[PDB]
């Protein structure tokens, strides 16, 4: 059934599961044409497929060539997503395949379920959580590899860096969702928070800065402030 | 014009014969139904006055044998039986007709309703949906479940309708996922019509039988089957033109005949709005769309 706050620790048990977010698959810029009409120009996108327990991110880059000559692109994008999750699961060894796939948008249910009819023991589930995975393209290294791609490509990341050496997957996921919620509510401020101090760097093999435990508490507090504020500035409170 | 005699009417019952119905009182001198039109299947059905629970009845074709009804006080229902002695039967019916103890099948000459509801329904196909091979007639009641209902519990008492499931490996070919799910023409024309039903007449016959079991017995699995067989056609971009035209006629007479006070339970809002206003065939069911809009505008 649907995934919500009542069953949130299920994300961190030992049944393999993946979140799939399709919000960055089909991306466009809207512009005026010479005749004064409006047109879209597609830009590269990505499927965000994440194991919340391990931090493993399977980032399938969606090159704009996949839309050439196609109609109804917003609908095709959901089916393309489903077909991409389907090949990924099929390439994994049986003991690595997920027991559940959780889609962040309900319109992905039928495409993914039709694509995995020959995988009946994998549960396809919605969620009631409003997860901020759309903000993945505000992570500089992820955005860079998507925009530079000249062909379809899968890139593998650990979105938790090395955090699991010191914290649990519950805490890592909570940190991730806080960082992404911040980046989604006010990207400039969030990014200022994360890099204000030049002495803290991002390792070449990491996505986020190398904060100590104490610095993460500071950072996490600053992100909460950002989010509560913006929510004032937004709602005037 | 054939006859279905009754041994007696020991319990008070509302009796249906096709789209007609009449009340019989407890121990009233009632000995059956005469002037039944030859050439069509028929259904004779029952609702006891003391227990409206379980409508039940029998599909039959008078060309296939001499059938009568007899109440069974042990099992508590009116049972259809076949009389194999032709001379005994003729003699029984002649006596009951002479004493005017039979209701006349009350068909108006202008009226093609029953033909229109049963055009493609054949007894031989009914007997493959309702398996009881020792009888020439078929029992159906309100509670009977379908084979597909049982996959989601006595198999001998099931309705073996053709299983339709839009999210299944039969309905979807590997590599044609989005195509086959959004346009069901493959599933309609190749899997079902060419492969399973053989022709559209048999498909329409099962569709019509499903509707009639839904209407006459409140059989929920039959209603599900009727709507699925409609949705499968409406959700196909490629349908033979003669099939669309005939479907419109079939559904028109089903909607015309449906009791107005049963529309809430016998019509699925989602299926009908999708079929009439969103589907590939949204512009192909003129007669059906017009009667639906004038009779059940609330559903839509
Ligand atoms: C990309 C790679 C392989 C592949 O295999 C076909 C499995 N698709 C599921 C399904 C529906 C009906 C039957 O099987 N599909 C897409």
């Amino acid at each position: 059934g649907a995934m919500n706050s009542s069953n949130y620790a299920e994300l961190f048990n030992n049944d393999i599961k993946l979140f799939v977010d399709d919000t960055n698959v089909y991306r466009v810029t809207v512009h005026k044409t010479f005749e004064g009409n409006v047109a879209t120009k597609a830009i590269n996108g990505c499927i965000f497929t994440l194991n919340p327990k391990t931090g493993h991110l399977f980032l399938k880059i969606i090159h704009t060539s996949v839309w050439a000559g196609q109609k109804r692109l917003s609908q095709l994008a959901k089916w393309k997503t489903a077909e991409e999750v389907s090949a990924l699961v099929r390439s994994l060894p049986k003991e690595e395949q997920p027991k559940q796939i959780i889609v962040t948008r309900k319109a992905m249910l039928d495409p993914l379920e039709v694509h995995m009819l020959d995988f009946p023991n994998i549960a396809i589930r919605p969620t009631e959580l409003r997860l901020p995975f759309s903000a993945a393209m505000s992570i500089d290294k992820l955005s860079d590899v998507v925009m530079k791609a000249t062909e379809p490509q899968m890139v593998l990341f650990n979105i938790y860096d090395d955090w699991l050496d010191r914290i649990s997957s519950y805490t890592a996921f909570s940190r991730l969702t806080l960082l992404l919620r911040a980046l989604k509510t006010n990207e400039e401020s969030a990014k200022m928070i994360l890099l204000s101090d030049p002495t803290i760097t991002i390792k070449s093999y990491h996505l986020w800065p190398s904060f100590t435990d104490e610095q993460w508490i500071t950072i996490e507090s600053q992100m909460r402030d950002l989010i509560l504020t913006e929510y004032g500035r937004k709602y005037n409170v | 014009m054939n006859t279905v005699p009754f041994t007696s009417a020991p319990i008070e019952v509302t009796i249906g014969i096709d789209q007609y119905s009449f009340n019989v009182k407890e121990n009233q001198p009632f000995h059956g139904i005469k002037d039944i039109p030859i050439g069509h299947v028929h259904v004779i059905h029952f609702q006891h006055a003391d227990n409206s629970s379980m409508r039940y009845g029998y599909w039959f074709d008078c060309r296939m044998g001499n059938f009568y009804i007899q109440y069974d006080p042990k099992d508590g229902l009116y049972k259809m039986m076949e009389e194999r002695d032709g001379a005994k039967f003729e003699n029984i019916v002649h006596n009951f007709k002479e004493r005017q103890m039979m209701v006349s099948y009350p068909k108006i000459d202008e009226d093609d309703t029953w033909y229109n509801l049963t055009e493609f329904v054949q007894m031989d196909k009914i007997r493959k949906i309702v398996r009881k091979d020792e009888n020439q007639f078929s029992y159906v009641d309100s509670s009977m479940t379908t084979v597909q209902e049982n996959e989601l519990s006595d198999p001998a008492h099931s309705l073996n309708y053709t299983v339709i499931n839009f999210k299944s490996r039969e309905a979807i070919r590997p590599g044609h996922e989005m195509e086959d799910f959004l346009d069901k023409s493959y599933y309609l024309n190749t899997v079902m019509l060419q492969g399973i039903f053989k022709n559209s007449s048999n498909y329409f016959g099962e569709l019509q039988f499903a509707f009639l079991n839904a209407m006459f017995f409140g059989n929920y699995g039959s209603s599900l089957q009727w709507h699925a067989m409609i949705e499968l056609i409406c959700s196909s971009a490629t349908v033979p033109k003669h099939m669309l035209d005939k479907l419109d006629e079939i559904l028109y007479y089903q909607i015309k005949t449906l009791p107005e006070q049963y529309s809430d339970i016998l019509l699925n809002e989602r299926v009908w709005n999708i079929c009439l206003y969103s589907s590939f065939q949204k512009n192909s069911l003129h007669n059906t769309e017009k009667i639906m809009e004038n009779k059940y505008p609330e559903l839509l």
